[PDB]
RNA sequence: AAAACAUAGGUUUGUGAUGCAUCCAAGUGGUGUAUGUCGCAAACUGAUUUCUGCCCAGUGCUCUGAAUGUCAACGUGAGAG
RNA sequence: ACGGACCAAGGAGUCAAACAGACGCGCAAGGGAGGAGUAUGUAUGUGAGAACUCUUUUCUCGUACUGAAAGGGAGAGUGUG
RNA sequence: CCAAGAGAGUAGCACUGUUUGGGAAUGCAGUGUCAAGCCGGCAGGUAUUUGUCUGCCAAGGUUAAAUAUAGAGUAGGAAG
RNA sequence: AGUCAGCGGCGAGCGAAGAGGGAUUCAACUCGUUGCCGAAUCGGGUCUUAUAUGACCUCGAACUGUGGCACCAUUUUUGU
């Protein structure tokens, strides 16, 4: 949830040499005073913290996404394209080689 | 920044209590959707399993229901009407244990509602079964056939046994306007109907300023 | 997509395509509505005019499912209509049964010089079912 | 109360102007038994009034009372309304202390 | 039923006669410490018909809550804040002084479920409320199936939760529709609903 | 680290207990005060010495002063409401 | 003028509503379901948020606008008399 | 031969505050005040009286299931 | 419906309900004011019975627990 940000580090300012940010607050740790919460920090934050709603997900409109498939339908017997599609066949000969239902009870 | 036209200044995520990395918080995506669908569905189906000798859906009447935009439709609504039932004859206690609902808060508009109920109570009843109980007699209620189903499993919806709705459809028609309607007068004519209820009115005109005028 | 994005094709540079003048940082000088009246003005009352001020008059706890619409003009029914009727009943010998409610609406506002008398089972009608309807013996029966 | 329910409305015929969608087939509404509601179910008169013999009255309703007796009767305009708060009130007091009075009075 | 009765003459409040009885009272928890155990109500009617059935676990007490108002309490009186929320009685308080009371019980011991409690008398300084509180441990009560209800683990504690009628009041639970609204799903949990984040599905 | 403060020394108020002073979320809370004007509280002045003028218009303060200007609720009587 | 001793590994324009354009993309006065729900095996499973869907009811937005309103409201067809 | 047995300092009202998108008041809380011939009571989103008409019948009392889990939850899966 | 409800330096900024579709549900429930009453019909204890029940005390309980009835009824009402 917060992943990396956990110290109760604080920016130290201006005037001490050096890059404005927050620091660990801690000392012996020897991450004492490290830069701290973000980013460009050891374990920080990443820039733009990994959203919830990320759009995994879609609509697709029911005409078009079986028109697709409809025109694929078509596309699956064209045939050259079947085997362009890495289909083979030595054996090729109708396209759909079209097959016994009598088949499907082979055990 | 880039160059193009497209539809001015939005976008919205950016905003109000999407946990960062401070906390909050009122969450309630629909990912569990899936799961949910199924949660829905397996224990649907999980449940029809167990109950398995009744009819699941339980009567309740058929309605006209609300407003306006719904004054023209019927859905068959909560409950039922005790009037109806005793109509039909039925004493409501005894019909919650049938399983065919009840109700009160139908306060019970208009007539039709019961005819049209009746037969649906009629009717489910005409397709009963009753499973009675052995050694005891069938009879209470004269309870019936004990392979007649098969009461288990299919487990029903009682718009099988009175169905939803109900409706008239009106037609072809040759004529009327000339016995009449051509004349009938509509430029306004059949507006006045309205007109002189709204004109009479409360606070409207012909009230107040007709009475005005006579004394 | 990532890809896409300009940064993509901004990078190395900076300003991020924001010009090199106006080293604008990550803040408003502005933000959200306001200031609108001062240094955004010529825009607000340009672009959104008719704004503020409120007037007229107005409706408390309206309801407005009751008003739920209802309105059609004419040609509009027959194309709903069975086609056989419509190129069919138009001597009024027959009259084509119309119930609105299906259509929706409820109200008949004028328009259309349709192609067969026909029955509308109708709701409400403008001046000119009078002279429409009526003028073509075309038909509004008035629900009940 | 039975002043309110009784073979009601034979609602007409058609849509708006006065008379609205479908001549009614009203049905026999309404057995309603709630209309028990209190009416002089006699008990409660009963008690209502020992105790409230009982009990004398309230200072105010003598008070008001006096008004009356003097006949300052627009007065109490005030004391019942705002006294016993809103005008029904105000005539529910204004009766109620009166009577007690004018027939007490024999 | 004699509480017919008595209830109107309870009703009868504003009076003199009331006012001796409000009296000895008032002299009697004037005298009286805190909280106390009652043998029996002082106000039966309530008590009855807010539920008392006379046997075992159902126990009696009278509470004794300073009425008035309250200060919003800090220090020394001060806030830095802006406006708004200021003065010293300020904040009005929302929750009800019944319901405090009735919650005070509710700490005041370990046990007691307020079954209800009602109001008894108030002076210029306390308000007495007669509460009706139950122990859900008698044997015969644990015994009796009408209540034991109030045995369950819902009760570990009620009337902090609000729920008392009057707390429920305050609770706000109307059924009026459009004057039933927001607290229908508390306060809270219509908050979150209605302040609810995009969790569309699909988009 | 003094020319500063403290300081004895100077001066006035406020104030006698159902009080004054005063602390406090609140309570039968606190403290001055386990006490009572040789008292307390409060401030000013700053050994001794010696003196300390004029102004009360202002601005405060004070007043037991006046009494009928004003000044909130508050009441009070007055119209279908 | 500032920053900049050195080398690794880090290290910064994101997700996302309505919305305007652009463009592909669907269908077209309709379109988009849409919430859901059903639904039967591939067989882990199954009678696939995500598989396939599949959809009656439709829902929802869209396919006249104008008036604060009360409210009305478009071939004022064209033509024609 | 008739009965006909439904919640009060509460409801209400003022007042104050607080609170509400709720508007001449969405609640609540305090304080004061403080109701029922029962031709009643409550509601009917512009104050009122005034009248109808429309919907209910509060102020005691209990009640799965469908929901949650939101960051710190625990038994036992499934994953990306 | 981020709406013709609307609140709102009325601005910023805010802002809902009803219905519909729909999921889930055969979900609904008591007391106090009704004659309830031939030694409280109760409960605690005890003791029986293998528990109630039986039984008996206790003594909680006639300041009222039971049962019955609970403004949907009971048939309103009258067929008494």
């Amino acid at each position: 949830r917060l992943s990396g940000m956990k110290h109760s580090a604080e920016s130290w300012g201006t005037g001490r040499a050096v890059a404005r940010i927050p620091r660990i607050h801690g000392g012996g740790t020897s991450m004492s005073g490290a830069g701290a919460f973000g980013n460009m920090c050891r374990g920080g934050r990443m820039f733009a913290p990994t959203k919830i709603f990320r759009r995994w997900h879609r609509k697709i409109n029911l005409h078009q996404k079986r028109f697709a498939v409809v025109s694929a339908l078509a596309a699956s017997s064209l045939p050259a394209l079947v085997m362009s599609r890495g289909h083979k066949i030595e054996n090729v000969a109708e396209v759909p080689l079209v097959v016994e239902d009598g088949v499907r009870a082979y055990e | 920044m880039p160059k193009g036209n497209n539809a001015i200044p939005h976008v919205h995520q950016r905003k109000h209590w999407n946990p960062c990395s401070s906390q909050k918080g009122n969450v309630k995506v629909f990912f569990n959707q899936p799961a949910q669908k199924q949660r829905r569905r397996r224990l649907r189906l999980l449940k029809a399993k167990k109950i398995f000798p009744r009819p699941l859906k339980a009567l309740r009447p058929q309605v006209n229901c609300p407003t306006v935009r719904y004054n023209m439709k019927r859905r068959l609504g909560r409950g039922f009407s005790l009037e109806e039932l005793k109509a039909a004859g039925v004493k409501p206690r005894y019909a919650r244990t049938i399983g065919i609902r009840v109700d009160r808060r139908r306060k019970n508009k208009s007539e039709e509602g019961m005819n049209i109920n009746v037969q649906r109570l009629k009717t489910y009843m005409s397709k009963l079964v009753l499973f009675p109980l052995n050694r005891k007699k069938p009879q209470k209620g004269d309870a019936t056939e004990e392979e007649v189903k098969a009461a288990t499993q299919d487990r029903s919806r009682y718009g099988t046994a009175a169905v939803g709705g109900l409706v008239t459809p009106a037609r072809e028609a040759p004529r009327k306007v000339t016995e009449e309607e051509s004349t009938k007068k509509m430029y306004k004519f059949l507006k006045k109907n309205h007109s002189a209820v709204r004109f009479f009115r409360a606070r409207n005109r012909r009230a107040a300023r007709k009475e005005a005028k006579e004394n | 997509p990532t890809r896409f994005k300009k940064t993509r094709h901004q990078r190395g540079s900076t300003f991020c395509g924001y010009g090199r003048v106006g080293k604008h940082r990550k803040h408003p000088s502005g933000r959200g509505n306001a200031g609108g009246e001062h240094h955004h003005r010529i825009n607000f009352r340009k672009y959104h005019p008719g704004y503020f001020g409120k007037c007229g008059m107005n409706h408390y706890h309206k309801k407005k499912n009751t008003t739920w619409k209802p309105t059609i003009n004419l040609d509009n029914l027959t194309k709903l209509m069975a086609k056989d009727e419509a190129m069919k009943a138009k001597k009024g010998e027959a009259l084509p049964v119309i119930d609105l409610l299906a259509n929706g609406y409820s109200k008949l506002l004028g328009n259309g010089h349709l192609q067969a008398p026909c029955i509308v089972k109708a709701r409400w009608v403008s001046k000119l079912a009078d002279k429409k309807i009526r003028k073509a013996g075309g038909a509004v029966v008035l629900q009940a | 109360a039975a002043t309110k329910r009784e073979a009601p409305v034979p609602r007409t015929g058609i849509i708006a102007g006065f008379n609205k969608g479908y001549k009614t087939t009203r049905r026999a509404r309404r057995p309603s038994s709630n209309d028990r509601y209190a009416l002089p179910h006699k008990k409660l008169r009963a008690v209502k009034a020992i105790i409230s013999d009982l009990v004398g009255f309230s200072p105010m309703e003598r008070r008001v009372q006096e008004l009356l007796r003097v006949g300052k009767d627009k007065r109490a305009l005030k004391f019942c309304k705002k006294r016993l708060g809103s005008i029904k009130a105000a005539k529910k007091r204004r009766a109620k202390v009166e009577e007690a009075l004018r027939q007490q009075t024999k | 039923g004699s509480f017919m009765y008595l209830n109107e003459l309870w009703k009868k409040k504003s009076s003199d006669v009331m006012r001796f009885i409000q009296r000895v009272r008032a002299w009697e928890f004037r005298h009286q410490h805190t909280i106390v155990r009652l043998r029996r109500p002082t106000r039966p009617e309530k008590a009855r018909m807010v539920g008392y059935k006379t046997k075992q676990g159902y126990v009696v007490f009278r509470v004794r809550v300073r009425r008035g108002g309250r200060k919003r309490p800090v220090h020394k009186g001060i806030t830095y804040g802006k406006p708004n929320t200021a003065g010293v009685l300020g904040r009005k308080l929302n929750k009800n002084n019944r319901v405090v009371a009735e919650q005070r019980l509710g700490k005041k011991y370990g046990n007691l479920r307020v079954l209800n409690s009602y109001w008894v008398n108030a002076d210029s300084t306390f308000l007495w409320y007669e509460v009706v509180a139950v122990d859900p441990m008698h044997r015969a009560i644990r015994r009796d199936p009408r209540i034991n209800w109030i045995v369950n683990a819902v009760h570990k504690h009620r009337e902090q939760r609000g729920l008392t009628s009057a707390g429920r009041k305050h609770r706000g639970l109307r059924q009026k529709g459009h004057k039933a609204s927001k607290l229908r799903p508390s306060r809270r949990a219509a908050w979150r609903r209605n302040n609810r984040m995009v969790f569309l599905r699909k988009r």
